[PDB]
RNA sequence: CGGCCGGAAAGGGGGCCGCCCUCUCGCCCGUCACGCACCGCACGUUCGUGGGGAACCUGGCGCUAAACCAUUCGUAGACGAC
RNA sequence: CCAAGCGUUGGAUUGUUCACCCACUAAUAGGGAACGUGAGCUGGGUUUAGACCGUCGUGAGACAGGUUAGUUUUACCCUACU
RNA sequence: CCUACUAUCCAGCGAAACCACAGCCAAGGGAACGGGCUUGGCGGAAUCAGCGGGGAAAGAAGACCCUGUUGAGCUUGACUC
RNA sequence: CCGACUUAGAACUGGUGCGGACCAGGGGAAUCCGACUGUUUAAUUAAAACAAAGCAUCGCGAAGGCCCGCGGCGGGUGUUG
RNA sequence: CCGCCGCAGGUGCAGAUCUUGGUGGUAGUAGCAAAUAUUCAAACGAGAACUUUGAAGGCCGAAGUGGAGAAGGGUUCCAUG
RNA sequence: UGGUAAGCAGAACUGGCGCUGCGGGAUGAACCGAACGCCGGGUUAAGGCGCCCGAUGCCGACGCUCAUCAGACCCCAGAAAA
RNA sequence: GUGCGAAUCGGUCGUCCGACCUGGGUAUAGGGGCGAAAGACUAAUCGAACCAUCUAGUAGCUGGUUCCCUCCAAAGUUUCCC
RNA sequence: AAAUACCGGCACGAGACCGAUAGUCAACAAGUACCGUAAGGGAAAGUUGAAAAGAACUUUGAAGAGAGAGUUCAAGAGGGCG
């Protein structure tokens, strides 16, 4: 397949992909924005602490009516949320990046995630029943995530 | 069209930014205006607002229907032990306004003021002047130091002392105290700030700032209340019953035309923790704080000249929400701003002290000790146990 | 080159006598002639070892913090904040 | 005359604006802001569809002629303000 | 003032109306009531909870009024049956 | 000797509390309209509107009155008078 | 698939509250608030506020949230995965 | 011409606007100057020339006027008798 | 009041042996039915149901009416007209 | 009888026609799915590649999903895929 981006080299990097996978698309590309450039042991115990609410995310695009937490601080930014289905899947997805580096012969605690990048996937279609015999759609907003690790001292 | 019927406007326009004052600690604004003519001293103290009481006094204006007559009173305590000077700031006068020429603490700072200046005092290493304190013990040092006091007495017109209070000695949670520069009113520049460094690491007790039967103005944050609706923020009229969308709030909130809605329009939002200055508030007493002399402690503060019991201003069961009143208070004539507990910046008046009222000399019949936490019946212990006889767990 | 003597409204490059001090050069005329004389030609000549940001070398003098989160409080509080 | 700083009320009757009266009062001045102000209310009046009356019309019907009953929607956007 | 459910903050889930571009004022002139123009005030990222001043806010090619040589239901001493 | 549900009266008693929760008519003096019960615009009008009994007109003795039907030695009222 | 000479037309879009399809901002917003209420332990399992078992505390309270049927549905029944 | 008047209603003549940019009148459909292919130089119109804003930064000429509501440029945007 | 709902919900009400409530069967069908009468009801449709056709009905009235350059360039007046 | 008519039917041939929002409503399991009690209303929907050679085997995950390897001119064609 294609990612958007390339690595510098190849040989010093692994990818790991997910199509079509159903967490929200604001959510990932938030929490996806926050792990852009952490050492992958820094990027799984940030997920964690997200999971367990220590660690939050900070919602720097899609923060409409998202609410102020002070943790978000740490980020230099007042609005943030702990994306835990987010996190979630984009901790799998570590978890499968550091399975293709052990694969590919490369040291897994010199990884660096330098390329990461949240595409919306096809929208899933359920309805809502509104009042005046009205139906609307209560679509679901998917994502492809597909990222690169890359060896740094 | 005209308002139908005139009435006059809900709230004032002066306090308009109803906001969380960005200081917990009441700011002075303005100190007294100093004549060179006056013997030096400060001018403002910081107490803590402990409860709150009746008095019994007699009424001593002619003419009045309550001359020579008893009244029962409401008035404050507040817990001022006394404070710490710590520091002289001078300051500049300026053609922009008044600017901070030189600030000089003393050598050794007490862990009281020190913790003012951390965020986290049990993260912190404590460094906090202690390249500082090297300044006053070498002859490099000392020959600096005494050139920033003669820089400062040519220079600076307005000197100010740092003051901290003195926390261990108070009931409270907290031990960070709370730093003040207190402006020293007297003499000229250079007997004010021969006085101040005569002063520095020693107590200023009440007695040496305020005296008894004084008019000060008092400084404080009002108690907090939250997010409030208009009705209760600005206490505008309650709209009818029969109001489909909620008839706790103001009707019309602007004409058409001027097609805004306009900064006098009240609307909803933070009520209380307002910063305000009470002014004319008058001492009816500064107490005595809790001492030893001869083996035996000293108690006697609400022993007035004709109740002569040795019972403190220290109610049955203490002060409700604050604790054991055990230093030296200053007790003032009805309600002050801010709730139990709250550092209440005090300040001699800004205002020449001339009426019948405020001259008056206040003589105590009977300081109320009954308990606060519920209907109290008993002022002292003994009373109570004097009254009941023996209970069960005797 | 060691000190003496000055400077708050938004503190400054000063001026003094003393020496360790180096010349009798600098300034004004007049002599002796020499220096890429690049062959008619443009952004030349300054402030300027300018302002700012990275690192490369190197010798002294030295400095060993705090903020934020988490926890806690409830004088505060929609949530942040305090 | 300088003058809008600060006031200019409680009620009976009326849908009323208006008027009128009672009583208080320093005074009970007059006005504007889409004849301020219905995603602020209220719906008493006008002003749909039901009905009664009087007058008018052969009639269907008409009547700033009385009478009675009659759905008052939405803010989560931008601004403004807090 | 108290209580229950909300609103509120969070995990998960997740619509819609609406939308020229948009969104700070004052006066001016102007299709005679400007967010934009002119002339002045002025103007600081990103936002949260509120709120009802404005957007002559949304809703529905005015139900009023008039015009149409467009109708309908009804009446009758209209015309023609 | 088997009794099974009540009723009335008395004593004493409690901090005058007792239909202790629950259940469960505010009342009076008048005017207007419609006698009443009934009915009505499902989705803004429950009314004084409609109906109603009572009252009074009118038509008709059947080849008839009233009425239906494109039609008929048709059909309803009428299994009537 | 196109240049040139002729021939032919269902031959050029920004609008039509155009047609059909797609996608925004709104917005991770409104919202997921009618009928009192859940809690503890275990088991299965990759995984449990919600499943199952046990125990507690509650509710319907025989005009039932109970047990059966008629209309209507049409396999929704039952077991296993 | 009607009308108290009207940015009202109705005519005559010519010119405009509509169909029309451009310089000036701060801003204007119509006023003033002038009508337009795309450009370089020159010069003007009507208006201007403290600063915004090109141009009086001339040693411009002679007066007039003090306003505690000055005055300040066709149409034109505010006043009379006294 | 973008609802639980294209009529619902709560309290409060009207009536509850009778012109009572009600299920099935059956009859009446569109200028027709049925109506204790409100132009009510006749399948969310009623001052004439719904379906297909005549039909692409007609419209002096709204709305829109698709490439470029070049040249010329109006009228809102006359007379007659349901 | 013949000459004449023939948008149904059974066969055919052709086209300056249309090219998947076009041309029949229907290029496909179309008068289908679905809607209405019924009369009736009535869609959307073509394309891997020359050939399935449609990705064995390994590897992380409970898995969907990946990382490798492999087929192929090409997956930059990976089973709603030119």
């Amino acid at each position: 397949v294609r990612y958007s981006l390339d690595p510098e080299n190849p040989t010093k990097s692994c990818k790991s992909r997910g199509s079509n996978l159903r967490v929200h698309f604001k959510n990932t590309r938030e929490t996806a924005q926050a792990i852009k450039g952490m050492h992958i042991r820094k990027a799984t115990k940030y997920l964690k602490d997200v999971t367990l609410k220590k660690q939050c995310v900070p919602f720097r695009r899609y923060n409409g009516g998202v609410g102020r937490c002070a943790q978000a601080k740490q980020w230099g930014w007042t609005q943030g949320r702990w994306p835990k289905k987010s996190a979630e899947f984009l901790l799998h997805m570590l978890k499968n990046a550091e399975s293709n580096a052990e694969l590919k012969g490369l040291d897994v605690d010199s990884l660096v995630i330098e390329h990461i990048q949240v595409n919306k996937a096809p929208k899933m279609r359920r309805r809502t029943y509104r009042a005046h015999g009205r139906i609307n759609p209560y679509m679901s907003s998917p994502c492809h995530i597909e990222m690169i690790l890359t060896e740094k001292e | 069209s005209h308002r139908k019927f005139s009435a006059p406007r809900h709230g004032s326009l002066g306090f308009l930014p109803r906001k969380r004052s960005s200081r917990h600690r009441g700011k002075v604004k303005s100190f007294p205006k100093d004549d060179p003519s006056k013997p030096v001293h400060l001018t403002a103290f910081l107490g803590y607002k402990a409860g709150m009481t009746h008095i019994v006094r007699e009424v001593d204006r002619p003419g009045s229907k309550v001359n020579k007559k008893e009244v029962v009173e409401a008035v404050t305590i507040v817990e001022t032990p006394p404070m710490v000077v710590v520091g002289i700031v001078g300051y500049v006068e300026t053609p922009r306004g008044l600017r901070t020429f030189k600030t000089v603490f003393a050598e050794h700072i007490s862990d009281e003021c020190k913790r003012r200046f951390y965020k986290n005092w049990h993260k912190s290493k404590k460094k906090a002047f202690t390249k500082y304190c090297k300044k006053w013990q070498d002859d490099a040092g000392k020959r600096q130091l005494d050139k920033d006091f003669s820089s400062m007495k040519k220079y600076c017109q307005v000197i100010r002392v740092l003051a901290h209070t003195q926390m261990r000695l108070l009931p409270l949670r907290q031990k960070k105290a709370h730093l003040m520069e207190i402006q020293v009113n007297g003499g000229t520049v250079a007997e004010k700030l021969d006085w101040a460094r005569e002063r520095l690491e020693q107590q200023v007790p009440v007695s040496q700032v305020f005296g008894q039967d004084e008019m000060i103005d008092v400084i404080g944050v009002t108690k907090g209340k939250g997010y409030k609706g208009v009705t209760s923020r600005w206490h505008t009229k309650k709209l009818p019953r029969k109001t489909h969308r909620g008839l706790r709030k103001v009707a019309c909130i602007g004409a058409w035309h001027p097609a805004r809605v306009a900064f006098s329009v009240a609307r909803a939002g933070q009520k209380g923790y307002h910063h305000r200055t009470e002014i004319n508030k008058k001492i009816y007493k500064i107490g005595q704080g809790y001492l030893i002399k001869d083996g035996k402690l000293i108690k006697n503060n609400a022993s007035t000249d004709y109740d002569l019991s040795d019972k403190s201003i220290n109610p049955l069961g203490g002060f409700v929400h604050y604790g054991e009143v055990t230093n030296d208070f200053v007790m003032l004539k009805g309600c002050v701003v801010g709730t139990k507990k709250r550092v209440l910046t005090l300040r001699k008046s800004l205002l020449v002290q001339t009426k019948r009222r405020a001259l008056e000399k206040i003589d105590l019949k009977f300081i109320d000790t009954t308990s606060k936490f519920g209907h109290g019946r008993f002022q002292t212990v003994e009373e109570k146990k004097a009254f009941m006889g023996p209970l069960k767990k005797d």
